[PDB]
């Protein structure tokens, strides 16, 4: 999962 | 030979930004789960992975021209490279004289059984002990691992990502100062280069077998939920 990695704003 | 500006510009900010995202006193060691010593160091060692993660993730963004590219590209370089970069960062607490990575006392000095102990083999860690005698003894200035770490991060040549020309673009300007740097700063020059970029040959196969041993760690609900969320979504197979 990639939610934690959308703080790339 | 020799340095522009804006290449003298680069090197200063590159240096600054691993300054930044690289604290020498590792006092946030203290507030990772414990290391104890059935994979009893995986909490913390899970825990460090997860921190550096973050502090690579500044360092990227910190890096001239990452941050204009896509979300998407800059998250594919990112998922593809961390681990090469963590190796890469963390011959700064390797230490010859004891073969091991020590970040202040003996409590978060690491050595190889310890790693045993997270759930990985020696078929990744003596080739990554391996790897980290031979870049100590290249003796690199702090320039030349900061510009090593971004064009390791920059290759074009990972999967998903889009843009490729406007990516290798920025690599050959990094690999360009670090080139110029080299024949300045040493007698001759290419043959120096030469290994530094067949240590990212070597830091390619040494995520390539640590990919194969997180995949089985994963995928054992005892271990995977020892990890961190952070971990899971960089380390993942996810999309
Ligand atoms: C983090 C960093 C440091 C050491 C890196 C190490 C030491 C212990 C074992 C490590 C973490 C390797 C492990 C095989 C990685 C496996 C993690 C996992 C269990 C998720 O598969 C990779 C790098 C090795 C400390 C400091 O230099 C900061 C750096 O930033």
């Amino acid at each position: 999962r990639h939610k934690i990695l959308x703080x790339x704003q | 030979h020799m340095l522009s500006d804006e290449q003298m510009q680069i090197i200063n900010s590159l240096v600054e930004a691993h300054h930044k995202t690289y604290d020498d006193s590792y006092s946030d060691f203290v507030r990772f789960r414990p290391p104890v010593r059935r994979l009893s160091m995986l909490p913390h060692l899970a825990d460090l992975v997860s921190y550096s993660i973050q502090k690579v993730i500044g360092f990227a963004k910190m890096i001239p021209g990452f941050r204009d590219l896509t979300a998407e590209d800059q998250i594919a370089l990112l998922k593809s490279s961390a681990i090469e970069i963590i190796m890469l960062r963390s011959n700064q607490s390797f230490s010859l004289e004891d073969m091991s990575w020590s970040c202040g006392g003996p409590d978060f000095k690491y050595c190889i059984n310890d790693v045993t102990k997270a759930g990985h083999t020696l078929e990744l860690l003596e080739p990554l002990v391996k790897f980290q005698v031979g870049l100590k003894k290249l003796k690199l200035h702090e320039e030349e691992h900061v510009l090593l770490m971004a064009i390791c991060l920059l290759s074009p040549d990972r999967p998903g990502v889009q843009d490729h020309v406007r990516i290798e673009a920025l690599q050959d300007r990094l690999c360009d100062v670090l080139q110029a740097y080299i024949r300045i700063q040493h007698p001759g020059g290419r043959l120096l280069y030469a290994k530094m970029i067949q240590k990212l040959a070597d830091l390619r196969s040494l995520n390539e077998e640590h990919s194969k041993q997180y995949r089985s760690l994963s995928f054992q609900p005892e271990h995977s939920m020892q990890l961190t969320p952070l971990v899971l979504e960089v380390f993942g197979s996810e999309v």
